[PDB]
DNA sequence: ATCTGACACGTGCCTGGAGACTAGGGAGTAATCCCCTTGGCGGTTAAAACGCGGGGGACAGCGCGTACGTGCGTTTAAGCGGTGCTAGAGCTGTCTACGACCAATTGAGCGGCCTCGGCACCGGA
DNA sequence: TCCGGTGCCGAGGCCGCTCAATTGGTCGTAGACAGCTCTAGCACCGCTTAAACGCACGTACGCGCTGTCCCCCGCGTTTTAACCGCCAAGGGGATTACTCCCTAGTCTCCAGGCACGTGTCAGAT
């Protein structure tokens, strides 16, 4: 359990999008609340580190270097684009999941199209300003309510999304060790338990 | 407006790139990708060789970096790399005896000849650093970048893309266990998966 | 024959121990146990505050260490600890205005008043260190040691043992999630388990 | 798979001793070769680091500080006794597993005695000189054949044993997530896969 | 077969980098003493090595139980521009507060040795 | 099985050495605060539309049950070296002592890297 649940959480469709991005073939209907919780959790840790950093800096706004040093304090090797980073739109479309061309729904993996199409996407998958709303809201609830730079915000996007993808990958490993196809929430908490515990 | 501050990568990365793959070009974003991968590798190996190995305040030695790379790099890859390291040692010996020397960087294929002193000395594990160690770093990072970049360019040709894309680097790293185990620990664009194999019930 | 070299712990650890638990004594091996745990905590927090936080070559600040402890320590434990940190700041303010000062270390309960300058300055993340930061470290390590040591002494009384044993420290750390998450990552005598709970089929 | 298997490996009874020390209730008959392999693997990594360290030191013998800095290069917080460390004999006996006093074999866990008795042992479980033989043999096969200090050797004992116990603990977590009692080798490779992969 | 825009290429500017010279210490090498490792003998013993009974552990076929995958429609807002405000991000200036560095002082810590009692073993109720 | 008598080596206590920790002092230096410029973040509007959420259908997926077989674990016995202790020996670990090689510090030269602007084809439809 131990799932921090705030009052603003990125849509569930985005969550299963992340899941299939990590290669989740199928997820239980409860898999989504916990992943929202722990993406919130990673976000919260990162923003706390960065924000206390800038507070030390006698600073009033987060910039790229801020979350940079914060993340490598989290012990993650990190870097992102200052000029023109990958955004959201940019992506393989949802309704083009059908394939008239090379029909999906065959086996090995069955879907065979959605996962490939979404993984081959450079773009960030979480809508930018919903995430920005989380950032501002958490900087409210603890953060002393300071300004955010979209560059730092988006590098935060990439950090958190890739980290949670790594989490889900470990979870899929867990599931296959459990010799079953669909991923459960319990699988995700077990993954996080191994991750730190 | 203001001039740059961070560690110089662009030319040196696209330098020697043509000999690796002439037809193939780079993406600027992929170029920064490879840049920070390079400087990370420099940081890690510099931290190992300097902060860890020499007892006391003893000078950082070329052999120190040599061993650092050997362990940090894979078994076979490290063994091949360290031989190349000594090759670079000989090359820079020829450089230093030459009056021309490093003014044209005497075949120091990457700009690593310039970034090496930075990544060591201002890593600040100590102050006491032999230049030979710097050449060793230059060689180590340069071989690593050469191998990964060649794999990436081959992937781009496989994708028939004139300029490299970041996904090519991703695929290259996940493809080679040796490189991945060194640097796949890090994070980068997109999901950053490891793509666990054999999706079969255990 | 030759005099010691490493970081002084023995007296300071047994110092203030009696006020924590007068009836209870220590094992020498457990004493070295707690010693290296203390110096590890110093290393980690010093590395965080110094190497990570201040942009550029800026001085290491008492507030820097304060934040470092706050993050490194748990949510509640960190919050309580940092308040205690400021309390120690006030105490050392009273020390410094006092002419007596640190000659008797003015209620700096652990020898940490002496080990702090070491663990910061010769951690060599930079050279530029405020003494207030050192007092902050002294307080942080001292609170951590006080809490863990009190739990250990309570365990020893539960085992009815006059002098502490290392297993008591093990049980204390695995018992408190807050302390464990800080230091349970490390290794020590015996198996060093985490004792995963609920042995029930998931 | 990927199990390095040398030509000298500590007895299997010691392996299952480690297993039950970690709390393994029962292990498949194949569980033991892999754990031997990966204890060898951790040993090999550690000794390589330490030995290259001393080789830098223009040194001819490993001492405590050597493996100390090597292990914290491995990123493990490490320390052990220079005066009188826990040895081997020292332990709760094997034949006193019976309990005339408080009979074992009842349930919750069933054995209820062997695991408790062995976990309550301070002592190192692997025979010292078999391990010393591994150390010398590996310093042959790669190490340039230098002398060893028993103090450094024994702190190496504690490092490797505790690390592999942590491994087995993660493996037990895996098994319970797999909702089954006995541990399999495959479980151990999955554990290591999560550990680094 | 075409269009958007990323980039290849041309112009202009100067700091990153290199080389000569020096200071000087940091480093490498060498000699010596004995401490501590390495090997060998001898002994016990206890654990390694191994098998049988069994009883439980693992799962194939199968259905139980269902709710998630797929697919479609609507409403919300996500994206993205557009405007404006200004907060504030960065750079430079002064003023000085503070923490290195030097030298002297003090007694706390700790090595080494001696005392002994907390603690393990076991017999009696 | 619980409590008290038996016994030891280990912990506590003591002595003494000297150097760690402290102190004051200065220096100069790092930095903290004040002030200016103008970018971009933010707010708001407002539009487009993609996505999110809600709704339906069905069947795919979790997994436990019998029921099978099927395997390590308890118990044992058999076997040899692990441990341990002592002795020999010398390898080498640390320590002192001697020599010189190495880079940093400074200055100077220089060029290839930095930005900024214009036309063209790389890549997606």
């Amino acid at each position: 359990d131990h799932v921090s649940v705030g009052e603003t959480q990125i849509p569930k469709a985005s969550t299963q999008h992340l899941l299939r991005k990590a290669g989740s073939l199928s997820a239980a209907g409860d898999t989504e609340v916990p992943i929202r919780g722990f993406v919130h959790m990673k976000l919260h840790k990162l923003v706390q580190k960065s924000l206390l950093a800038m507070q030390l800096a006698k600073r009033k706004t987060i910039m790229k270097s801020d979350v940079k040093k914060a993340a490598e304090l989290m012990h993650l090797p990190v870097f992102a684009i200052p000029t023109k980073d990958s955004g959201a739109k940019g992506s393989v479309f949802l309704s083009c999941r059908q394939k008239g061309a090379g029909s999906a729904g065959t086996g090995s993996e069955t879907n065979s199209q959605e996962v490939r199409s979404q993984m081959k996407s450079t773009c960030l998958i979480i809508p930018k300003e919903r995430f920005r709303t989380m950032a501002k809201e958490i900087s409210k609830k603890e953060g002393h309510d300071v300004h955010i730079a979209e560059a730092a915000l988006d590098m935060l996007q990439v950090i958190v999304e890739s980290c949670t993808v790594r989490l889900l990958e470990k979870a899929l490993v867990i599931t296959y060790s459990g010799k079953r196809t669909r991923v459960t929430s319990k699988d995700i908490e077990t993954a996080f338990m191994l991750e730190h515990g | 407006r203001k001039r740059d501050k961070s560690v110089n990568f662009r030319l040196g990365l696209r330098n020697m790139l043509a000999q690796i793959h002439p037809d193939i070009s780079v993406q600027t974003e992929a170029l920064s990708e490879l840049s920070n991968i390079a400087v990370f590798l420099g940081k890690k190996i510099s931290h190992g060789a300097v902060t860890l190995l020499p007892e006391g305040t003893k000078t950082i030695k070329s052999s120190a970096v040599l061993l650092a790379a050997g362990d940090l790099y894979g078994k076979d890859l490290g063994r091949h790399a360290v031989g190349e390291m000594t090759k670079a040692v000989t090359r820079y010996g020829s450089a230093k005896e030459s009056k021309e020397g490093s003014r044209s960087s005497k075949a120091k294929l990457q700009i690593s000849v310039a970034r090496s002193e930075r990544l060591l000395r201002e890593h600040g594990g100590c102050s006491r650093v032999s230049e030979g160690a710097a050449v060793a770093l230059a060689a180590a990072i340069e071989y690593f970048m050469g191998e990964v970049l060649e794999l990436a360019g081959n992937a781009a040709r496989d994708s028939k893309k004139v300029r490299i894309s970041v996904k090519h680097i991703t695929l290259a790293i996940q493809n080679d266990a040796a490189l991945f185990a060194v640097v796949g620990k890090g994070v980068f664009s997109g999901a950053g998966v490891s793509l666990i194999s054999v999706p079969i019930p255990r």
